[PDB]
RNA sequence: AAUAUUUUUGU
RNA sequence: AUUCUGUGAUACCUAGGGGACGGGUAAAGGCGAAGGCAAUCUUUUAUGUAAAAACUGACGUCGAAGGACGAAGGCAAAGGGAACAAAAAGGAUUAGAUACCCCAGUAGUCUUUGCAGACAAUUAUGAAUGCCAUAGGUUAGAUUUUUAAUUUAGUCUAUAAA
């Protein structure tokens, strides 16, 4: 500011103010979601020890096939009740 | 060929503001350059206060300038920028991708508006 | 003014609460193991439950709950500490100071790239 | 940029001729403090002009 | 972004749980009364209300178990139609 | 005047059941009005074309924008998937490299929005500031 | 040449099916919901019917039959066939009584559809040989563009940044040379004009001096310029120096093809009580209350802003059904996106009780027991 | 007609939510030791 | 003609940068006389010594998708002037 | 969700 | 447990340095002869792909040998040295434990100039030409009645004839 100037810290993103429609537990909830929809949890524990270039790339080919798999199996269990609905 | 670079110099003094225009600005000339436009941005905070010369510095004055000039004039122009000592950090970058039709676009470093190419 | 810090600082072995003011200046810098808990017990829910409430009991033997109109609660690691305090202030054992907080942050710590981690263990 | 003196001069001639400050309809209506003021403007800005175009189809100012 | 894969052919089109589990209700109450004690005590004044909470819900009979769901059954109908086909 | 008080409360509570902004020349049936409709079980508010394409405009030669920048990185400082952008794989990473261009230029922050836009967001009053300390 | 196999089919009844119109447009740089979509503006499929002894059967004229319980029951049968036959081996199909009866209740109130207005009304029908034409000739001038409303060219303040470049680079740019030659035809006539005036008291005119020269005398006149880019390119226009181009023109036929009466100014004569003053009211709902900055209100199906003036103030849970009130469709009219707006304004009270006599609701009985 | 009794179904359905949504709102607080 | 129509698209260029080419600085005497122009103490509002301030912030996403999803306001008239003519540039030639 | 005590041999 | 800490540690800050690393984006994605290549700016370098036109006119494919390139580790010389870590060394586990685990830790990893030429250097499938029926995704383009369908060159699943 004028005198006092921003603390510009990694923490400054991951703040969330407390308003009149936002109080402490609201302000958490905020934060939790916020921290897992950037998947910091996730972070802390793939740099707790190091994985070799080969090991990360056969490792997320691993994890997008269950995500596409995951994926295209929610779209046939919601297109066979949309069927069912039809009286196919 | 269309260059940019943004300089970045500390708030103290506007002096030295038109001094590192004008000494980059006539070098460009001189060389046989053209200076498309020179906009002149205010001081505010920086990414994050950075240290340049034993001095810690929040916000610097910065200012752009939008030449098109010869590689050896860019690289005289971003080499005497970094060694002055009133330059906090600069960002030279190259200005579209080289297509006269394209290059043809480039005006007034805008603000309120975006580069439509 | 900047208000004051209620940094909790917690891994899977141990957790740390930091009160300070303003000027980052700590306060009351305590640990599991300032209450008794020896070298495996610093780990558990429980005693990170009982080191926030005698951080926050502290807290008012000081007179802080009238002296603190602003405070800011940091979280900094997953721990089990992390959830163990947080019930703590959202709790009855905070309520004095609950309604003195305005912002909540998480400062983990997080390298892009950085430094060589230890290798993997093979427990098996 | 895939051009040559020719082609070069020819935009320049072209670009001043659809640019040239028309002139009065009439005579009796035409306006000697304008109209020369306009040819003295136009012909300032056309030679700026020539000499930034000439400088940035410069072969020379190109990379490899 | 991609849309939904045509998954390969399985052996079988099919959710492991096909009704939700139920989550005993009274351990949720437990987990109240533990937290009286944590904080205000065992042999105190405020645990009375939610300690008699918990015995009420000992007490009271289980709910009866919901009707299987049929999902299973329509997957397998449109299994050759939505995936490319059954494998075995 | 308490009734008038209580009364606006569940109004305005009812109101938030309602997650559909009916507008103008807007065709609705009486199934329109039931529950799975108002329920709104689609999770995903998802943008319809490339902006990137609608616009027309080059990323990388709008670096110096800094609320372009801010727009397309978390408040984390990390780069938007293509799943919120709705952006084509071409498009993305234009917009990805102007992030990482200005990121790594040093004009932008990489952990956060801007500082500058940051003053102009919720919170302006209460934002960390750094005491001079001596 | 045709086979007569292939003769049969051309005339048949599913090879009429129309194709699927795109949807009505919307905001390009918008958010929308993908997992769930609600009724469009304007229908984009083709509502079907079958006999009541066909459907029993399940038989629509389609691939195969169709399931017998998402399909009787229902009093209007209707269904729309958004596929054949998918991967899946069956007919994707759903309800049409979305779009179906939606038309039959704009029909039953008895409306036409009258040109836009800037706020004296004026409600002028919209199938007149002088506004509804689409053909045109090359003699026609801006004074007659004016009436048109099917255009060729797009309206320019509407497309996006992009896709107005597309349209200068892709349809404008390879035009030059046509253009030049729409010029010399111009300078062709005018040659024309001093020949004929001065022999009552044409010149080929292929020079590129005349046509390069010609442009540069209107550089300092830049109206009379558009007016002639726009007869090239059928560009509908903009600035008054008129035809409600504000907002665009329509992208369909001014009125949707809903409703074909072209005047409101009749009557309804009452069996008893006699010719009545205005036409009958109409039930509304209540949507999105003002505590939003308007109203919305349920006319028929469609959606429409509440009468300029309680039920508009507050949302009343007690409500049972939702608050009704009965209002008037003053004006109806179609926008540049397609969407039908309604002027709905505001229903006396005789009127009201009046249209309930015929139902059995009215409190009191305006007939007989009414002393005053 | 139909429009109604399609509304008040949302309406019980309105207010069965927006009561469960209180519960939520009450449940973020820990309020067990009844002080 | 296929060389031509490229060596048109070329000239076309030319002709554009030309028009632009008002704004340039050639010479050392109009560099002097823009920097100490706009390089001044007392040139943003000055209270405020950021461009943030007369310019509050630069254009946005949001505000972009406001200009054709918001309004469509007057900001059509301002518009359709440029983009009248740079259709008749087009087609005309003239860069008008 | 990121948890991990040890446990050999068989003409 | 060895170990760190009252010579004030961990925790929370301030101000100066110092090295190597590359978060998100990120995908069945892409690029090169392979090996292999993922922060960023400027400079620099050879192929390849799409669309039309124009040009040369069989100038093509494979290719022993020679020569060039060739991952990590390694040798040689001079730098650098935060982190990780063969070796050496200690603490535990265990019937025993060089081991797996732990406290610390040197070469080495990085830079520059050479040597070296072995790899599950893999698609366990040499390179190339002609040819054989479909479908569902996907990558970079092209055309269009740019809505959505054709189409060129790749890549990946599931099939027909075989
Ligand atoms: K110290
Ligand atoms: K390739
Ligand atoms: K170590
Ligand atoms: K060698
Ligand atoms: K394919
Ligand atoms: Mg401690
Ligand atoms: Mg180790
Ligand atoms: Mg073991
Ligand atoms: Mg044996
Ligand atoms: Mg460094
Ligand atoms: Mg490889
Ligand atoms: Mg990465
Ligand atoms: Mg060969
Ligand atoms: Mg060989
Ligand atoms: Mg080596
Ligand atoms: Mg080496
Ligand atoms: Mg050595
Ligand atoms: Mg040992
Ligand atoms: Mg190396
Ligand atoms: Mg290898
Ligand atoms: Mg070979
Ligand atoms: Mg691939
Ligand atoms: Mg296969």
């Amino acid at each position: 500011q004028q005198e006092l100037n921003i603390r510009l810290r990694p923490s400054t993103g991951r703040t969330f103010y407390v308003s009149g429609h936002q109080d402490f537990a609201g302000a958490l909830k905020l934060l939790h979601r916020t921290v897992a929809a950037n998947k910091v949890k996730k972070d802390v524990r793939l740099q707790r020890f190091h994985e070799r270039p080969a090991l990360k790339r056969k490792r997320n080919l691993r994890e997008r096939w269950r995500a596409r798999f995951k994926e295209g199996f929610k779209a046939a269990v919601n297109r066979t009740f949309e069927l069912k609905n039809q009286g196919w | 060929m269309l260059y940019e670079t943004i300089g970045i110099v500390r708030p103290g003094n506007i002096a030295e503001v038109k001094e590192l225009v004008l000494t980059a600005g006539k070098l460009i000339l001189n060389q046989g350059g053209v200076i498309r436009d020179i906009k002149n941005w205010g001081t505010f905070l920086l990414p994050r206060p950075i240290s340049t010369n034993q001095q810690r510095h929040n916000r610097g004055h910065y200012f752009v300038m939008r030449y098109d000039a010869s590689i050896a004039t860019h690289e005289e122009v971003r080499r005497t920028m970094k060694a002055d000592p009133r330059v906090i950090r600069t960002a030279n970058v190259k200005l579209g991708d080289g297509k006269l039709e394209t290059l043809s676009r480039f005006g007034a470093i805008p603000w309120r508006s975006l580069e439509e190419a | 003014d900047e208000p004051y810090h209620f940094h909790i600082y917690s891994h899977k072995h141990n957790t740390h609460i930091t009160v300070t003011k303003p000027n980052r200046d700590a306060l009351i810098s305590l640990s599991c193991g300032n209450l008794g808990f020896k070298k495996s017990n610093r780990k558990h829910y429980d005693s990170a439950y009982q080191l926030g409430a005698y951080v926050v009991d502290k807290m008012h033997q000081m007179n802080l709950h009238n002296k603190i109109k602003k405070m800011e609660v940091v979280l900094r690691g997953f721990g089990p500490g992390r959830e163990a305090v947080i019930k703590v202030l959202l709790g009855n054992e905070g309520r004095m100071l609950r309604s003195s907080i305005v912002r909540v942050s998480d400062a983990t710590r997080l390298k892009f790239g950085g430094t060589r981690s230890k290798k993997p263990r093979r427990l098996g | 940029y895939l051009l040559n003196k020719d082609e070069f001069d020819s935009a320049i001639q072209y670009a001043e001729h659809i640019l040239k400050p028309i002139k009065a309809e009439d005579r009796l209506t035409a306006d000697p403090e304008k109209e020369d003021e306009e040819a003295r403007e136009h012909a300032a800005r056309h030679a700026k002009a020539v000499a930034a175009l000439e400088r940035i189809a410069k072969l020379e100012h190109g990379g490899a | 972004p991609n849309k939904p894969i045509r998954l390969p052919p399985l052996k079988q089109l099919r959710v492991r749980q096909a009704n939700k589990a139920e989550e005993n209700p009274c351990i949720a109450v437990m987990s109240s009364v533990l937290a009286c004690w944590a904080s205000a005590g065992y042999n105190s004044a405020g645990c009375a209300t939610v300690e008699n909470a918990l015995r009420a819900c000992m007490d009271a009979p289980k709910p009866a178990p919901k009707p299987n769901n049929t999902i299973n059954y329509h997957l397998s109908r449109f299994q050759e139609r939505l995936t490319q086909g059954k494998s075995k | 005047v308490q009734e008038l008080l209580q009364s606006e409360v569940t109004s305005n509570n009812y109101m938030r059941m309602m997650r559909r902004r009916w507008n103008n020349g807007d065709v609705y049936a009486p199934r329109d009005l039931s529950p799975y409709e108002m329920k709104g079980r689609n999770g995903g508010w998802v943008e319809a074309a490339d902006v990137v394409d609608e616009l027309g405009f080059s990323p990388l030669d709008n670096y110096r924008n800094f609320s372009l920048i801010s727009d397309y990185i978390t408040p984390f400082g990390r780069i938007r998937h293509s799943k919120e952008t709705g952006l084509k794989p071409v498009n993305q990473r234009k917009i990805a490299k102007m992030v990482r261009r200005a990121i790594g230029l040093g004009i932008h922050p990489s952990v956060h929005k801007h500082p500058e836009i940051l003053k102009n967001s919720n919170g302006r009053h209460l934002l960390p500031l750094v005491v001079p300390k001596g | 040449g045709v086979s007569p196999g292939g003769a049969l089919l051309r005339t048949s009844r599913m090879f009429s099916l129309p194709p699927v119109i795109p949807p009505p447009p919307g905001n390009k740089l918008q958010m929308i919901s993908e997992r769930a979509s609600a009724t469009e503006a304007y229908p984009t499929h083709q509502v079907l019917t079958t006999f009541e002894s066909s459907r029993s059967r399940g038989d629509w004229g389609l691939k195969r039959p169709l399931p017998l319980k998402s399909t009787t029951g229902t009093t209007y049968p209707m269904v729309k066939v958004k596929e054949m036959d998918s991967l899946e081996q069956i007919t994707d199909f759903t309800s049409g009584t979305q779009h179906g009866l939606t038309l039959k209740k704009f029909q039953a109130l008895n409306i036409p559809i009258s040109t836009p207005s800037e706020i004296r009304p004026v409600q002028r029908s919209v199938f007149e040989a002088d506004t509804d034409v689409t053909a045109f000739s090359p003699d026609e001038q801006i004074q007659e563009a004016e009436k048109r409303w099917k255009f060729s060219g797009p309206w320019l303040a509407g497309m996006t940044p992009g896709e107005f470049k597309e349209y200068l680079a892709k349809t404008v740019r390879p035009k030059r040379a046509e253009f030049r030659k729409f010029i010399q035809k111009k300078i062709a006539a005018q040659k024309t004009e001093a020949a004929n005036r001065e022999l009552q008291e044409k010149p080929e005119s292929i020079t590129d001096d005349e046509v390069t020269e010609y442009l540069r005398r209107l550089r300092n006149d830049n109206q009379v310029l558009y007016d002639l880019v726009g007869q090239f390119l059928d560009l509908a226009p903009l600035k008054p120096p008129s035809p409600y181009g504000g907002r665009g023109p329509p992208i369909t036929h001014p009125s949707a093809g809903i409703s074909y009466l072209r005047t409101a100014a009749y009557l309804n004569n009452h069996p008893i009580y006699g010719p009545q003053k205005s036409h009958p009211p109409v039930q509304a709902r209540v949507l999105k209350p003002r505590r939003g900055n308007d109203a919305k209100i349920g006319v028929a199906g469609f959606v429409a802003d509440g009468p300029l003036g309680s039920v508009m103030d507050k949302f009343d849970p007690s409500i049972e059904g939702g608050a009704k009130l009965w209002v008037n469709v003053d004006k109806a009219t179609v926008d540049s996106t397609g969407r039908v707006q309604l002027t709905v304004s505001d229903a006396k009270a005789t009127d009201v009780l009046i249209a309930k006599e015929l139902i059995g609701d009215a409190r009191e009985p305006i007939f007989g027991s009414a002393p005053k | 007609e139909l429009e109604n009794k399609t509304y008040e179904s949302w309406k019980k359905w309105a207010t069965t939510e927006i009561a469960r949504q209180e519960s939520a709102r009450a449940s973020m607080y820990t309020n067990v030791v009844d002080n | 003609e296929k060389e031509a129509m490229k060596s048109e698209a070329r000239r076309d260029a030319v002709v554009q940068l030309y028009v632009a080419s008002k704004n340039f600085i050639v010479d050392e005497k109009e560099l002097e006389e823009h920097v100490n122009k706009h390089f001044t103490e007392k040139i943003h509002n000055a209270s405020g010594r950021s461009i943030w301030d007369s310019q509050k912030n630069p254009i946005s996403m949001r505000e972009l998708r406001n200009e054709f999803s918001g309004f469509n306001t007057t900001s059509a008239a301002v518009k359709t002037t440029v983009r009248q003519k740079n259709v008749a540039e087009e087609l005309t030639g003239g860069k008008l």
